[PDB]
């Protein structure tokens, strides 16, 4: 249920850059996913024609 | 009168104080400032001076007040302002003429100067009298009247003086009690152990609710009189809009206000607000300051006074409640007040429990906690009153990292869940229905059976359809709006009428400013029979694009039910109700 | 015939100490003291007439450090009269206990007479001879699937109830007490409250008036507002009436403790206020010790027909099981039942969670002749599949439904029709074990015979 | 055009799901973890240090 | 005779009191409370009382015994239970009459009423002998035949005399060495400091396995007689039951079970099951409680016990390891021991070093497991026992970080992980593939090629496919199953069938009780050999998914080859086993 | 350590102190301590456990009359796998490098299981290349710790956010931290590879990569050898 990373002061801040890092990560990947099929809806129609 | 012996930091040992109890107020050098005695070994006892401790020599007095930290109850309670210590902060100004405390300022916290009406009881000469017995009148103020003067709660006997009715200050006697021999004498006013709660008879289960005004809090999450609450209490969220609700609009007969570490920009808006709100009465407009009594106390007070300041708030609320009268008592700063604890067990070194909260804190909320609730008074006559505890559970709102946090939220019943983005929303107010719970709706049963009887019962589907519009809210965002069925589209149109008009009031305004419970109940029926028509026409097979175009007027009918001012009040607006409701049907019927 | 109360008729006059040579915390040293006892328990009178209870906690030479139950404050040196009564804390202990409520002191709350004593025993107690136990082999039918089926309490079992603040915990032991009886043919509880709240003690208090086991229950209700020192003997006093009762008087008692987490927090507390080991989170390196002396009172011994079953009632403070009280009362008892949140969120009732549970005696208690023989492999068929329900819900939230392969999708409708069907009972529903062991085959027939590959291949073909 | 795009909209949810379920929940319990061994282990210091 | 000066929990610093030795045992109070003596402040000593303490008053006498913590060694214990200071429990519950234990009992270890019949050793009237020499030989039970009286280790001499065949008491004399010209006479029994280990000639290596009984302890990390082992796990991982069934189905000649902060049930069920249960040693099926001796140390029992109960238990051990007797030794929490250690620590006020367990419990758990090991006993005739310590840490949290887990991983060579994830949905035994090792794995080799040739590589095979498993389900949980390759599949499907039926034995079923060496080798031999199958006909162009629904049947007899019970004999289960990989090439070759 | 600074000064001999478990003897300091009641350190260690270990580490290397050395490699069990622990950490301080074996590698089966990222070596500058071993040793050490870290770091992100992340030089990391984990490190006992032997094991290994990907390798050595 978590990693096996032996706790410090120093592996603390490391693992809440990762944390903080994962965030932005699946925050821009969301954006992208939504961006990709709206164009994906408009390419259904466009089959579809 | 003892002897300084050593000064370090805060701490003081003072030499000769045989005699000395623990937990025992003394006034320690010359200034007579005031400190709690820790610990004692033999003579010597250890003293946390409540002020600043610099100044101090050896062989300053140390005089021995004789009682622990105590509170002033009797008549002059009410617009006062106090502190943890519970100094009189607006008689410390006149006092002194300047803006500061000065240290060891000794302005009794009731105003002695002040000619008080008294009205015996029905205890007469030669009549037992025990503690809580409510022995005479004194009328205070025009909201709150006759302050029902109580014997002690440990004081007992016989009486063999009564002050005829008249004018009396509270230096002067008034009772005189014989137990034994004569050994007690009453005036006014008594003081209390803060630290100790006042007796009962009895401590009943709450169940009449705390209508707060709100329609979400009266509704979806309704607190019992004598319930204890949560708020998260962070900045930008109604705290404010909460306090001023419970301030006026509560059912509340008196309010307790503590700050117990605040900003002090932050007590100048209290301080500043407080004393103009108003509430309105049955003869007038007066101000909600002549029932609220408030304990300002901020970052730069002693940490002592910080700590004691929820409980000296907790004691009025309980000395109040001995009168028969219902107390809300607004906690704002729990988390501050455990700070201040914190800083108050590391200066003692205790060792830390939990994120440096010391081993006791879980202990302490849960007895605070529990001072509160619904109990008959003690002593005849047998009035029954009613202490609520509304706490602000901390800046870092809701986070259960926060050890305070985590009992708060395991203690208290209630937790009204403000949010931020919903406050950035211009939603007011601001009351996150998601994560907000109640847990008095099982005991409010009772008394919704009692008097609105559908009420638990449409409590229930609004929650329901709450957590159906989450739900189609998540489908419409993973997919396409239109392919949610009509009844989705009927729960999402529906839930959001319900926030858009019952969910989000106007305090500001006049019309929503209070809404009462009946008039909640009855906005509460026409929105679920407007939704139980939309459903029932949904299986009938109508198109719901259809039945929105002919039902546009009845929807207007039904969100100018926040528009119904409830100024008329009772079967006047009730009566309204009953043709909105009878236009939801005939109307969704055609 | 009996020659114990023989000695009963005999005056010990008490030594009054006036000599407190200091307080500090919730302990007082005590100096000039004629041969301090180890454990004694002194009657400390106030300057002001009250009198509070303490105990000697160490001795040196002419001096005692008592801690006192009430608290500290008030207490002064030159007017405390502090009476040694030369004899470690003894609660009356008799039959007319049973019916009757005690405050966390052992003091009657119920409006009633002070108990006439049977018989004055150490609340302490003494550990029971291991060659004098019997092993728990008698299953007790609690009417809960989750815990009958699965999971299983034998008689002198030590089961916890695990879980948070705000789980039906309360209402969960309310059910077991109202129903609990031998699977193959009453008890007589004894409630411990350390620190809840006074809504919980009159549930609890009304519970057992509505089901009528108040005419044999005995209330030890320690509430919120009672002091933190004494929720240290409060399960002492209680566990101390548990053995009483089920070892002389031959009963069958259930032992509700409700609130062991507050029970270690007064641990806690107390050893803060001394200069202790921290242990883990700032609990003392000796709560094993002494939540193992409170737990381990339950059980049956040879030669007696009575037995003690101990539910803890345990509030996790944060959800995990990792936790310093959780820990070690699942290192301690004999088992754990999880009340779980995600299943309290989910609407289910009992929210109990199969996979943290575990009851260390249903190996004993589970056979062919004690239960129906396809108890045990049903209960480790109904466990794997329903980690295989986990797993499967887990992966289809990551990688959708479609990915999911055919003993996924059949074990994530075992898994829905598992708690929605199995696990959910009504509050005053009490099922059989061989109606639940029905339901639960039910539950094992949704997979194929070939799927089920805990069942022994006897039980598959006289039982799928 | 359609199948490249639905393949790389597929992979991108699987990321998006992977992360926000796995790897942010792991990473939360290790944060969790690793402050708990950092209070325990400035407790241990804090009653050296008392002693 | 001292006095008690102060008291505090179990810890009782006793005045008036010089000429008390270090670790010496001193009685303190009117009851005769047993201690140990920790420090001399001058006249102060600070005594570890080994009862609980409640009711000491100051002034209370202490008696000085002028002997270190003694276990008392000799006929008699085979089949009983002990309290840490080696009381025997039955002989208390007899003689008190109660279900408790009464506070300073003083009832003898080894009982004396019972007469044993000796037979005089090789050792005549003249002989030089010398400390653990056999000098005769007593019969215990049917079990623990020929129950060799050892002369006491530190004592040499000559015969003066021997007493004859015959039947004697523990209190009887036997022998009599003439050292030096001061007669020195010598009973059935003799009594040993537990602090100090027994002497042996020379320790060896060990090389015979210690065959668990379980299938993943037998084949994947196994350990040898003599060897240090150690089972951290959380509550509920199984690691007394791992104990139970290593204590009840191993080929040791001797079980020493210690429990220490346990609950009192567990040793209970112990003393109800193990004399229902029978071992196949010595020829007959003689109860297994003939040859286990147990040392219970309740949780709820004194603190400072737990100590004493560790080293009697090993002292025991050791016993019977000069005799000669493959014994192991079975801490039940060494986890528990460093909690009573802490616990006397912190009383003690002595620095918390790390989560206050002191500074010396790895020191002294380093040592305690150095006390086991093959050995060739002290005395003549040469013989070669051993003590297999198998210690069951706990570590709290289910995290093994603890100092102690640390500690003990650093002194044993034997690490059982329990994962808490596997002892939940009963996935037994839960051992943690990942992170449990076994040094032992080289030196075994010997006996691997002795008797199973290719069991070392059929356990690589095996740890190698688990591996690339637990790789490809990482990679799976976030990437899916659909991008594997038909041989990842496989992987991925025989792992499953291996952690489902060959790593789990449930230890309390028929079949999965015992599952001996030779059954454990065929299961290995069958889920190899089914895995190289499907790898090798996948590989010749096979679809995997019609391969599996074709070759269900031969999956299905794998997963039932636990079943097959060990009670039908090494022949016919090998029989039956043999056939199934007859019907799984088969099976293999039709589709 | 006194006995080999009289086998390597006063009898000129070159003698290599396999001091074990430097952890074992740094508890049994902290054991003294602790009874001494003293100021603690980190997890209780002594506070001049710094002193001590450099006590007992610096009595190594060569003095000026004599022809003798002292080669002290101290064999340290670090007690839960971390270097922040004081007993790694403050012999890091002293000592001069350190040889990491990860639990990993171990785990992995590779032997020896040293992590080639943690080790450390600060004499290898000196005592490495320039016609001591080899004109290429100490680039191609250089090269080989850059791209393991390199394939260290490509894995962890083809296994957070999948393999479409890791680039080209990304998937040549990961093969050659691969083949370098199996074939340069792995090295069973008894088999002496020569510094030769190792650093052309070592160029082939590194010819995985086109030679205007090596980066660290000085362009006239990778011309003459590449
Ligand atoms: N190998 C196994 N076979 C059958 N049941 C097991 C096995 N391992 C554990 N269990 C179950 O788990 C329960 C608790 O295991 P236990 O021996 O108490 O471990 P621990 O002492 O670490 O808590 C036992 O009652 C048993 O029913
Ligand atoms: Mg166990």
């Amino acid at each position: 249920n978590r990693e096996q990373v032996f706790p410090t002061r120093m592996t603390l801040g490391l693992m809440k850059t990762k944390l903080k890092g994962a965030n932005q990560g699946y925050s821009l990947l969301k954006r992208k996913s939504e961006a990709l099929t709206k164009r994906f809806r408009d390419i259904t129609k466009r089959i579809d024609d | 009168y003892g002897a300084i012996y050593s000064v370090s930091g805060p701490v003081v040992i003072a030499e000769n104080m045989i005699g000395c109890a623990m937990y025992e107020l003394v006034k320690v050098g010359h200034d007579n400032l005031v400190g709690e005695v820790i610990r004692i070994d033999g003579d010597k006892a250890t003293i946390q001076v409540y002020e600043e401790t610099a100044g101090l020599t050896v062989g300053d007095p140390v005089l021995r007040t004789g009682k622990p930290l105590s509170v002033e109850l009797g008549p002059g309670l009410m617009e006062t302002i106090y502190d943890g210590i519970q100094r009189p902060l607006k008689a410390i100004k006149e006092e002194s003429q300047s803006i500061y405390i000065p240290r060891g300022i000794d302005t009794p916290a009731l105003d002695r100067t002040i000619k008080w009406q008294f009205t015996p009881g029905k205890f007469q000469v030669g009549d037992h009298i025990s503690g809580g017995d409510i022995y005479g009148s004194v009328f205070e103020n025009s909201l709150i009247s006759s302050h029902k003067i109580l014997l002690p709660p440990r004081s007992r006997g016989t009486i063999t003086w009564i002050a005829p009715a008249g004018e009396y200050t509270l230096d002067e006697k008034i009772l005189e009690v014989e137990f034994d021999g004569k050994k007690s004498d009453f005036t006014l006013y008594h003081t209390w152990p803060v630290r100790v709660p006042r007796p009962v008879t009895e401590k009943l289960s709450a169940d009449y609710p705390l209508l707060t005004g709100q329609r979400v809090l009266d509704a979806l999450f309704p607190c019992v009189q004598g319930g204890t609450t949560c708020i998260p209490g962070a900045f930008g969220c109604g705290k404010t809009v909460i306090s001023q609700s419970l301030s006026k609009y509560s059912n509340s007969d008196a309010i307790i206000y503590v700050g117990c570490g605040e900003r002090g920009n932050e007590m100048a808006e209290v301080l500043m607000e407080f004393p103009e709100l108003y509430t309105e009465m049955s003869g007038t407009k007066e101000p909600i300051m002549k029932r609220t009594t408030l304990v300002a106390n901020t970052s730069n007070m002693p940490v002592a006074a910080r700590e004691a300041s929820i409980y000296t708030g907790i004691t009025l609320a309980e000395y109040f409640r001995d009168q028969g009268k219902n107390v809300s008592m607004i906690a704002d700063s729990s988390s501050r007040w455990a700070e201040a604890l914190r800083e108050i067990s590391g200066r003692l070194g205790e060792m830390p429990a939990d994120q440096g909260f010391p081993a006791y804190l879980g202990a302490k909320l849960a007895s605070f906690y529990e001072r509160a609730g619904k109990a008959v008074a003690l002593g005849s006559p047998d009035r029954t009153g009613s202490v609520s505890i509304v706490a602000a559970v901390s800046p870092a709102g809701g986070d259960f990292s926060d050890p305070v946090t985590t009992a708060t939220l395991g203690i208290t019943q209630v937790f009204w869940g403000l949010d931020k983005k919903l406050a950035q929303r211009k939603h007011f107010p601001s009351i996150n229905t998601s994560v907000s719970y109640s847990k008095y709706t099982n005991v409010l049963n009772k008394f919704y059976d009692s008097n609105y009887p559908e009420f638990p019962v449409l409590r229930d589907r609004m929650k329901e359809i709450l957590s159906n519009a989450e739900e189609l809210e998540q489908v419409v965002q993973l997919v396409g709006k239109s392919a949610l069925s009509d009844s989705d589209k009927i729960t999402l149109d529906v839930a959001t009428l319900i926030k858009e008009d019952f969910l989000q009031q106007n305090g500001y305004s006049t019309y929503d400013a209070f809404c009462p419970i009946w008039k909640t109940f009855d906005m509460m029926r026409a929105f679920i029979s407007y939704h139980d028509e939309a459903q029932k026409a949904v299986a009938n097979g109508a198109n719901w694009s259809k039945l929105a175009d002919s039902t546009g007027d009845v929807k207007h009918a039904v969100s100018s039910s926040k528009f119904f001012e409830p100024s008329r009040g009772e079967k006047e607006v009730h009566g309204e109700f009953e043709k909105l409701l009878s236009t939801m049907q005939e109307r969704f019927a055609e | 015939n009996k020659k114990a109360v023989e000695q009963g008729f005999n005056v010990k006059p008490r030594l009054n100490y006036n000599t407190v040579s200091g307080v500090n915390g919730p302990l007082v040293i005590l100096e000039k003291v004629k041969f301090p006892r180890y454990n004694e328990i002194v009657n400390l009178t106030l300057p002001d007439g009250t009198v509070r209870q303490g105990q000697v906690l160490e001795i040196r030479g002419d001096r005692a450090i008592v801690q006192v139950f009430e608290g500290t404050s008030g207490i002064d040196v030159k007017k405390t009269t502090v009476e040694f009564t030369g004899e470690s804390l003894r609660i009356p202990v008799s039959e007319d206990m049973l019916g009757r409520i005690f405050d966390g002191s052992g003091r009657p709350i119920d409006n009633g007479p002070k108990v006439f004593a049977e018989d004055y025993l150490d609340i302490n107690g003494s550990p029971i001879n291991p060659y004098a136990r019997i092993y728990p082999e008698e299953m007790i039918s609690t009417g809960v699937s989750a815990i009958d089926t699965m999971n299983s309490i034998a008689r002198g079992q030590k089961i916890p109830i695990f879980s948070a603040s705000g789980l039906p915990h309360n209402e969960i032991a309310a059910q077991i007490c109202r129903q609990a009886g031998l699977v193959r043919p009453n008890f007589s509880i004894v409630f411990a409250a350390m620190g809840v709240n006074l809504e919980t003690a009159r549930f609890f208090k009304q519970d057992f008036e509505e089901n009528g086991s108040l005419e044999r229950t005995s209330l030890f209700l320690n509430l919120a507002n009672d002091p933190t020192i004494e929720r240290i003997i409060t399960p002492r006093l209680a566990l101390t009436t548990a053995e009483y009762l089920a070892y002389q008087t031959e009963r069958h008692v259930l032992t509700i403790l409700t609130d062991m987490s507050s029970y270690a927090d007064a641990l806690r507390e107390v050893s803060a206020a001394r200069e202790e080991v921290p242990g883990r989170r700032g609990y003392p390196g000796y709560m094993y010790t002494d939540l193992s002396t409170i737990y381990e009172r339950a059980g049956r011994v040879e030669g007696r027909n009575g037995s003690i079953t101990q539910i803890p009632i345990l509030t996790m403070p944060n959800d995990d099981i990792t936790h310093p009280i959780p820990d070690l009362t699942g290192y301690i008892t004999e088992g754990q039942i999880f009340v779980d949140r995600q299943l309290h969120n989910k609407g289910i009732y009992p929210p109990i969670n199969v996979l943290p549970s575990l009851s260390r005696l249903m190996k004993s208690a589970i056979g062919e002749g004690m239960t129906r023989k396809d108890h045990g492999d049903v209960s480790n068929q109904l466990y794997a599949k329903y980690a295989i329900g986990k797993d499967a819900a887990a992966m289809k939230a990551v990688v959708g439904e479609e990915a999911l392969s055919i003993e996924d999708k059949l074990s994530l409708e075992f898994l829905e029709k598992f708690e929605k069907t199995f696990i959910t009972q009504g509050a005053y529903e009490d099922r059989t074990v061989f109606e639940s062991l029905d339901q639960a085959w039910s539950l094992l027939r949704i997979y194929p015979k070939e799927m089920l590959n805990r069942i022994s291949p006897k039980i598959l073909d006289e039982f799928y | 055009a359609f199948i490249i795009l639905d393949e790389v909209i597929k992979v991108t949810n699987r990321r998006v799901n992977a992360i926000e379920h796995v790897i942010i929940p792991r990473t939360e319990n290790t944060i969790a973890y690793i402050n708990s061994e950092l209070d325990e282990l400035d407790r241990e210091e804090f009653y050296r240090l008392k002693k």
